[PDB]
Parts: structure tokens; C-alpha cells; sequence
């Protein structure tokens, strides 16, 4: 990785919903749901044939 | 959490139970788990490496 | 004023009427941190005024 | 000011060339104008420097 | 070679300026310590001859007579002037007195022996007498190590407290030192209220601060004189700091028999040369030395190889 | 480097760089109209880089 970027759920300017997904998204990273989700969509075909 | 500081800048992981406590800015450095290991040294490659 | 004795300015910093009280500025904010290497550090200097 | 007692500058010219005063406007008599010049010359203080 | 003389009296010595009671000559600092027997202390009474050149706020000629040990130690008063003074005591079994000489003075002196045999008070070791305190160290030759740990080798203090120890470092004649700091920690950096190392140059004065060292890094000073002096102030709250330091003689280098020219401005003694431990910055010293042989499968033939 | 490594790779004069790279394992960086000089008058020495 050369740059270090970050995605994000994307609120107004001064929303309450802030807070509340942050410390929503913290307790889906910790329990593994964002590992779950990553492995199901960029799993793939599941390639290589003997590497 | 009693006010005897104003920042706290310093190595402190953003977790789920200081985020519900305290208030975290976004991550100026991002990490993980990973391993240590000794680096190969190849001294020994048997007796019938011929 | 006694000519051996000085000025005995009595001056007595207590009678000033309650207008304002002090610490009027941009407030220094107290970062509090932990040392660990090699996020912070003591500097390896020989004078001593820090 | 000169010394009212004693007529012995040294104490007087001592400090004088610690702070540096190479520029002196001296209110005497002649007969004093004499003497502080021999106790200008046994110290340091009759150089190019002093006007 | 003239301060001018130290009586030896069964009690108290009257101690004469540099040529009584004519002129002292310009540039004069003797450093006469009053040695201030055991069971007691002194008390001077300076004399009513008495001219040393007067100041303003005497910062010329003047006559320190700070009770305590050397240099740090704390002031009783500086006298100056035409005016003879007078009720000296002491508060220790030791004074110090200094009088020091501008370049362009008249003064004449000043006079004073002993008048002091009761007991003292305070029991600073544990018991009746105790004194204020034994480490005074004097060791000299070509090489040594200055330790920290002499204070409790030795058993001058009671564990727990604060202690002022001094090293007084002499060398080979005419020549400096070369001090080098092998080991240096503390436990409270940056801050010289409550544990330091400070170095002296020729007397245990106040003139020679060389280097003050509270922080974490030591460096090697590099002493002009024969004469240094060594203390550690570590107060009560921090009896666990240490230094290792190592003097060496050494002369401004034509370099001769008998030296050996680290290229450093320094010749020191052949004894410091494969001495095992390094004397010189870099070390020249500890070099071109155990260079054994070439033996190889020779000495090969042991319990493993050998069998085989 | 030699911010690290005080008083092991910083000399104290001139000559004492011209014999320690000419006894042990050393790369001395003065200037450029000297090593001219030495290097023609010892002839066991020489310069590297421009
Ligand atoms: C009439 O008055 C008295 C007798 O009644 C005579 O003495 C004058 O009064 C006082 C004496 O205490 C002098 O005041 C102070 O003099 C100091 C001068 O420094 C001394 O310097 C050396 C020692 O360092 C001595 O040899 C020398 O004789 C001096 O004594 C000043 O430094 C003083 O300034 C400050 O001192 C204290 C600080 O705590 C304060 O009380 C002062 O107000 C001031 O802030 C102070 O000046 C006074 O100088 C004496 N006069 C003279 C001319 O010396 C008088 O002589 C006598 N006659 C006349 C004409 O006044
Ligand atoms: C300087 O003035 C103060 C008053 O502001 C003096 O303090 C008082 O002095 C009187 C008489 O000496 C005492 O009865 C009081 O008890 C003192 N009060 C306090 C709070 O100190 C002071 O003594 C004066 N200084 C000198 C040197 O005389
Ligand atoms: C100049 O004088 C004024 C008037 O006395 C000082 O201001 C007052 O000081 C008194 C105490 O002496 C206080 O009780 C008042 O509250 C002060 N008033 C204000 C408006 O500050 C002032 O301190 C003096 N200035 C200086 C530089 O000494
Ligand atoms: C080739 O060069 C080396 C460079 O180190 C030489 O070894 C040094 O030569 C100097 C000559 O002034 C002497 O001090 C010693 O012989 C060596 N210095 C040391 C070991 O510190 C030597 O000329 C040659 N060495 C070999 C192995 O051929
Ligand atoms: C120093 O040199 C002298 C001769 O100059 C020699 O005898 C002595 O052993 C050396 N070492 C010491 C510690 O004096
Ligand atoms: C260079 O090598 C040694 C010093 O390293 C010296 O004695 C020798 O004479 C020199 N060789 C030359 C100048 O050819």
C-alpha cells in the first residue's frame, strides 16, 4: 500500500447519526462481521490451480 | 474521563469500549496483527546437498 | 519609608476588589501521553534545562 | 563624582574602565586635572582610546 | 608555590596573605581550607589589620569565607573594603576560605587563628560525633576507575538518605586529565534539584564548572590542569543513580620515550597500551595487540574433529 | 551516521583522518584541494568520488 485512504459512511454536516455508527461499526469490526462481509464479495471464483 | 487532560496523543487503539467512553479522532496510522519470524539463514542444507 | 529599614511598601496583594480573576488567556492544553519507543521519547542531551 | 574625602580616583577609574568609558568630560580644577592624571597613568587608561 | 603560611598550631593557624602586610600581588587565588579538628569547628576573628580594595557590591578583591567544604558550598559573607570585621563561627567541622586578586590592585591582608573546643550537636552517621560527610577520595597514577558505588563499598552513610560524595583526582606530574565516562544513569533526568555530576579543573571551587551533568548522555571533559575534582549530589528520593567514570594522564604531545601519541593532542604513559581497557578516545591504546598465530587443522584434532 | 556514532567517526584534526585511514578501515571526508596534496605525496592513498 503507497497511499493510505479510508472509505466511510457518509452523514451531513453536524448529524446525530455520527456517533452512533461509529461505535456501531467498531463493534462489526471487532466481532468479525467486516471480515465475514470481505471474504463473501472479494472471495472470488477462488482461483490458482496449484501455485 | 475526569478532565485532567485535554489530548491524549500517544499510541491508543481505537476499540469498541474507548470509543464509548471517550472520543477518538480519525486514524492518523493504521495497523495490525503480524508475525515475527528469523529471517532464513541456510547454514545447514543437510549432508546430501550435492 | 525608615531609612534603616527600606520601603515597607505594605501593598498586601489582597485588597483589590473582585474584578478579575487571573489565568486570562489562550488556555494551554495538557496532552497527556505515554512514553514508549519510538512514539515518545527523552532527548539524549548533556545540558540540562528542560 | 570624584571622591569627596581622599583625592585617590582609583576606585573612581576602576569603573570606569570596566564599563568601557573612553569618553570622558571631566569638571575640575587644574590642580585636580593633575591629579587624576597620575592616577590615570598608573592605570591602564592613558591609551589612543581615551579622548 | 605562594600563598604564604599555614601554621601549624595545636589548634588554629593564623594565615598570612601572599607577602604580609605589603602589596599582594595581582592575580592570587589560594584556596585555604581550615581543617577543623574532630569534637569541634573553628572560629576565626579576623584582625584589625585589614585592607583588601574596596567594590561596589564587592565583585573585585574580596575574601569568601563560605562554611562548607569547596566551590558549592554555602556563604557566610564577602568581605571587601578598609573596615576590619569580625564574629566568625562555623556551623560544621569544616570551613573554607578563598581570596581571590583582580590585575590591578594595593591591598594588604588579613589575620585570624581559632577559638572553638565545645562538642557539636547533631549526629548526621548514627550516634555521639559523626561527621559531615568522609568521602573525601584521593587517588591518582596513570588510570582508575572513579565508581559510585565507593559510598557503600566503603560505609559512609546510612542507607536511605541523601549523600555528597567527592572525588579528588590527582595525576602523574605535569600533566592533565582525561576523563571518560563509562557508565552514567539516573532515575529523575533533566533535573539538577535533585541528582547530579559536576567536574572541577585544579581546585574544588566555585571557578571551575566544566560540566554540570543532570541529563541522560555524559561526555568526556578534558581537564587543562593536575588537579580534578569529582562530587555527586543524589538527595534522599533517589539513592540509586551511578556513574563509572576513568581519568588518564596524559602531556601535550611532543611525544618521547615513555609515550605513546594517541593522535588525540595527548601523549599518555606505555603502561595504558594493551592495558584491556581503553584509555584514549578512540582507542589507539587497545590495538595491534592479541595477534596470536595460524594454526588451523592442527589444533583441529580434538574430542570432535579429532576422533573423526 | 556520525550523529550516532559521536566521538567513533569524528576526527579531530586533519592529520589525525590522514592516519586512521591510512592504518585502519576509514573514509574520510575533507576538502577537495588537500586530498590533492595528500595523494600525491603519498602514494599509497586516493580519492574516491567527485
Ligand atoms: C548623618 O546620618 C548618618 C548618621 O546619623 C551618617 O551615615 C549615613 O546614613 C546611612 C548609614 O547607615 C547611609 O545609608 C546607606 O549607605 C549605603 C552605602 O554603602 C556602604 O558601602 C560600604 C560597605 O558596602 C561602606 O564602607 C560605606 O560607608 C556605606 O555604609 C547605601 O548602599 C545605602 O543605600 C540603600 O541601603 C539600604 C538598603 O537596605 C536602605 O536603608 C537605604 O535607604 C538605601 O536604599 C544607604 O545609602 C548613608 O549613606 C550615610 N551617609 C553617607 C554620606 O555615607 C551620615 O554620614 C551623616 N551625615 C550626612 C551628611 O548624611
Ligand atoms: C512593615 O509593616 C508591617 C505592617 O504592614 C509590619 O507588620 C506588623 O508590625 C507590627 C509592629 O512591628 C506587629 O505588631 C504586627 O504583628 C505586624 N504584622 C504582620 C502581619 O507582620 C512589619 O513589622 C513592618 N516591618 C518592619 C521591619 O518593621
Ligand atoms: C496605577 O494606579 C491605579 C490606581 O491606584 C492602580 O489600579 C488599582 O489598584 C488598586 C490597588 O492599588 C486596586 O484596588 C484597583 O482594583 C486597581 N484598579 C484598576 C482599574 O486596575 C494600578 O494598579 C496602578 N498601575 C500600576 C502599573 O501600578
Ligand atoms: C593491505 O592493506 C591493509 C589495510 O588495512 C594493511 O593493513 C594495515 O597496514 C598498516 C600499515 O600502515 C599496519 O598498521 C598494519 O599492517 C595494518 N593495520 C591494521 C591491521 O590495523 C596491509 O598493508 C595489507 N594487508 C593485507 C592483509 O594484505
Ligand atoms: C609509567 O611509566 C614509567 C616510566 O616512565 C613506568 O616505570 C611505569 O610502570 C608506568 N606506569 C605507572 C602506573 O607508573
Ligand atoms: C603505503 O603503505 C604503508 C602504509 O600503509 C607504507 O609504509 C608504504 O610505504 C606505502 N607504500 C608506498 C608509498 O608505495
Amino acid at each position: 500500500l503507497i497511499d493510505s485512504k479510508g472509505y466511510g459512511v457518509g452523514t451531513p454536516m453536524g448529524s446525530p447519526y455520527r456517533d452512533k455508527i461509529t461505535i456501531a461499526i467498531l463493534q462489526l469490526q471487532e466481532e468479525g462481521k467486516l471480515h465475514m462481509m470481505k471474504e463473501k464479495w472479494w472471495r472470488g471464483n477462488g482461483c490458482p490451480e496449484e501455485e | 474521563i475526569d478532565h485532567k487532560a485535554d489530548l491524549a496523543v500517544a499510541p491508543l487503539a481505537i476499540t469498541y469500549v474507548r470509543e464509548k467512553v471517550i472520543d477518538f479522532s480519525k486514524p492518523f496510522m493504521t495497523l495490525g496483527i503480524s508475525i515475527l519470524y528469523r529471517k532464513p539463514n541456510g547454514t545447514n542444507p543437510g549432508v546430501f546437498s550435492f | 519609608w525608615d531609612p534603616a529599614s527600606g520601603l515597607n511598601m505594605t501593598e498586601s496583594q489582597k485588597g483589590k476588589p473582585a474584578n478579575i480573576t487571573d489565568s486570562l488567556s489562550n488556555r494551554s492544553l495538557i496532552v497527556t501521553t505515554i512514553l514508549e519507543e519510538p512514539y515518545v521519547l527523552f532527548k539524549k542531551s548533556d545540558k540540562p534545562l528542560y | 563624582q570624584l571622591p569627596a574625602d581622599t583625592k585617590d580616583a582609583k576606585p573612581l577609574l576602576k569603573e570606569m574602565k570596566r564599563g568601557k568609558e573612553f569618553h570622558v568630560i571631566f569638571d575640575c580644577s587644574h590642580e585636580m586635572a593633575a591629579g587624576i592624571l597620575k592616577q590615570a597613568l598608573a592605570m591602564g587608561m592613558m591609551t589612543e582610546y581615551y579622548h | 608555590t605562594q600563598c604564604g603560611i599555614w601554621v601549624r598550631t595545636s589548634n588554629g593557624g593564623h594565615f598570612a596573605s601572599p607577602n604580609y602586610p605589603d602589596s599582594y600581588p595581582p592575580n592570587k587565588e589560594c584556596i585555604y581550607i581550615l581543617e577543623a579538628a574532630p569534637r569541634q569547628r573553628i572560629e576565626l576573628t579576623f584582625d584589625e589589620r585589614y585592607y583588601i580594595e574596596p567594590s561596589f557590591e564587592c565583585r573585585f578583591d574580596h575574601l569568601e569565607v563560605r562554611d562548607g567544604p569547596f566551590g558549592f558550598s554555602p556563604l557566610i559573607d564577602r568581605y571587601c573594603g578598609m573596615k576590619s570585621p569580625a564574629l566568625i563561627r562555623s556551623t560544621g567541622r569544616f570551613m573554607w576560605i578563598k581570596f581571590s586578586s583582580d590585575e590591578e590592585l594595593e591591598g594588604l591582608g588579613f589575620r585570624a587563628k581559632y577559638s572553638f573546643i565545645p562538642d557539636p550537636d547533631f549526629t548526621y552517621l548514627g550516634g555521639i560525633l559523626n561527621p559531615i560527610p568522609d568521602c573525601q577520595f584521593e587517588l591518582s597514577g596513570a588510570d582508575g576507575i572513579v565508581r559510585s558505588s565507593q559510598v557503600e563499598q566503603e560505609e559512609k552513610t546510612k542507607p536511605g538518605q541523601a549523600v555528597d560524595c567527592i572525588w579528588t583526582i590527582k595525576a602523574t606530574p605535569k600533566a592533565k586529565i582525561y576523563l571518560r565516562f563509562l557508565d552514567y544513569q539516573m532515575e529523575h533526568s533533566n533535573e539538577c534539584k535533585r541528582n547530579f555530576v559536576a567536574v572541577y579543573d585544579g581546585s574544588s571551587a566555585i571557578e571551575n564548572l566544566k560540566a554540570k551533568f543532570c541529563s541522560t548522555v555524559a561526555n568526556d571533559v578534558m581537564l587543562k590542569t593536575g588537579v580534578g575534582v569529582i562530587r555527586m549530589w543524589a538527595d534522599e528520593g533517589s539513592r540509586l543513580s551511578r556513574f563509572r567514570m576513568l581519568f588518564t594522564s596524559f602531556v601535550e604531545p611532543p611525544c618521547t620515550s615513555s609515550t605513546f601519541f594517541c593522535h588525540s593532542n595527548m601523549c599518555i604513559n606505555n603502561s595504558l597500551v594493551c592495558n584491556g581497557v581503553q584509555n584514549c578516545a578512540y582507542p589507539w591504546d587497545e590495538n595491534h595487540c592479541k595477534e596470536k598465530k595460524k594454526a588451523g587443522l592442527f589444533e583441529q584434532i580434538t574430542k570432535t574433529h579429532g576422533t573423526i | 551516521f556520525m550523529s550516532s556514532r559521536r566521538q567513533s567517526v569524528l576526527v579531530k584534526s586533519n592529520e589525525e583522518g590522514i592516519q586512521r585511514v591510512l592504518t585502519s578501515d576509514y573514509a574520510f571526508l575533507m576538502e577537495s584541494t588537500t586530498i590533492e596534496f595528500v595523494t600525491q605525496r603519498n602514494c599509497n592513498l586516493t580519492q574516491i568520488g567527485g
